[PDB]
């Protein structure tokens, strides 16, 4: 059974965030929400599709109807700044979803700026080739990368960054593409494309 | 108050088998279903085992079936996770969990259940990677021009790197490692600098790994 949230939501301070979380038949399930802050374990702020717990500040609302619940955090402040991540049940089997950022706008948004580079000679001389998509000076500090082979979406040998702050406040991550030498040369065009915050950008080398 | 303590994380090989530790305190365990719940980092959570408030009950992942056995001593107050044949995807912050509902399994009914505390986690980090210097590959240049250097391939962190030794700084960004799934980090370098320079201006980046000893130049040039 699969629980799919929304990588990212970003929200000003006062504004309503939401969080929605889909999966087959969700009405039929009970949801429970849980806020995790880096480095800290997760805190259970809905349970039951809607209720909540004590020492819970009441801005914080769950429901849960058809294939969707959606956790709603009004007012939101900084301290809501956090990953939230959607919870149900399976038999005796328990499934969390994909898990979503709430950014608290705190300094003015940002496009990134990417840079992408090929494989080096000298690399596909040892028989290995990498992409490098290296993305710079954007907030949220939220990305998502996806890589193409000319026109079809590849998954596999891609590893990419969590984001994580520049000294100049805004963030910085990098994706890379492993491939074969061989896999390289036999497409006509690669790209590297970076969403944030709605937006995507994209980069594309060739071999040539 | 109630309390979750958990315990035996640590860095093994592939293979190997590791048990967990999870201390109750301010209350029984034996009056709760509790769970474990694990989190690769920078990743989501995920759902490992739970066993009932009876021990009379277990339940696994499938990703974990047939390795894992999730037991509760008594006595102690203490649950415990018998990890064996470790993989490498089992790299994990491994959480404690209390569920306050769930009581005899399989559900009669649909369940309603949640986790009302967790502990602080204990980390296990399953990997063959050993001490290893990086490769280092020039990343050419193709109105400024972006250039770099690739670390490919290195253990453990850090390496750093500098450009002219440190006498070119302008325009330098050096990026936080990924760490892949072999347990290997890369890393890249980039400077970028005017398009009309190419020529005559010099470029070489310094990349340091001191665990391996490794302090290799690569000159970076246009074509």
């Amino acid at each position: 059974y699969e629980l799919t949230q929304p990588p990212s939501v970003s929200v000003s301070p006062g504004q309503t965030a939401s969080i929605t979380c889909s999966g087959d038949k969700l009405g039929d399930k009970y949801a429970c929400w849980y806020q995790q802050k880096p480095g800290q374990s997760p805190v259970l702020v809905i349970y039951q599709d809607s209720k909540r717990p004590s020492g819970i500040p009441e801005r914080f609302s769950g429901s849960n109807s058809g294939n969707t619940a959606t956790l709603t955090i009004s007012g939101t402040q900084a301290m809501d700044e956090a990953d939230y991540y959607c919870q149900a049940w399976d038999s005796s089997t328990v499934v969390f979803g994909t898990g979503t950022k709430v950014t608290v706008l705190g300094q003015p948004k940002a496009a990134p700026s990417v840079t992408l580079f090929p494989p080096s000679s000298e690399e596909l001389q040892a028989n290995k080739a990498t992409l490098v998509c290296l993305i710079s000076d954007f907030y949220p500090g939220a990305v998502t990368v996806a890589w193409k082979a000319d026109s079809s979406p590849v998954k596999a040998g891609v590893e990419t960054t969590t984001p994580s702050k520049q000294s100049n406040n805004k963030y910085a991550a990098s994706s890379y593409l492993s491939l074969t030498p061989e896999q390289w040369k036999s497409h006509r065009s690669y790209s590297c494309q970076v969403t944030h915050e709605g937006s995507t950008v994209e980069k594309t080398v060739a071999p040539t | 108050q109630v309390q979750l303590v958990e315990s035996g994380g640590g860095v093994v090989q592939p293979g190997t088998s590791l048990r967990l530790s999870c201390e109750a305190s301010g209350f029984t365990s034996s009056a709760y279903a509790m769970h474990w719940v694990r989190q690769a980092p920078g990743k989501g959570l995920e759902w490992v085992a739970v066993i009932t408030f009876d021990g009379g009950y277990q339940y696994y992942a499938d990703s974990v079936k047939g390795r894992f056995t999730i037991s509760r001593d008594i006595s102690r107050n203490t649950l415990h996770l018998h990890m064996n044949s470790l993989r490498a995807e089992d790299t994990a912050v491994y959480y404690c969990a209390r569920d306050p509902l769930t009581k005899l399994l399989p559900f009669d009914w649909v369940s309603g259940g949640y986790f009302d505390y967790w502990g602080q986690g204990t980390l296990v980090t399953v990997s063959s990677a050993s001490t290893k210097g990086p490769s280092v590959f020039p990343l050419a240049p193709s109105g400024t021009a972006a250039l770099g250097c690739l670390v490919k391939d290195y253990f453990p962190e850090p390496v750093t790197v500098s450009w002219n030794s440190g006498a070119l700084t302008s325009g330098v960004h050096t990026f936080p490692a990924v760490l892949q799934s072999s347990g290997l980090y890369s890393l890249s370098s980039v400077v970028t600098v005017p398009s009309s320079s190419l020529g005559t201006q010099t470029y070489i980046c310094n990349v340091n790994h001191k665990p391996s000893n490794t302090k290799v130049d690569k000159r970076v040039e246009p074509k």
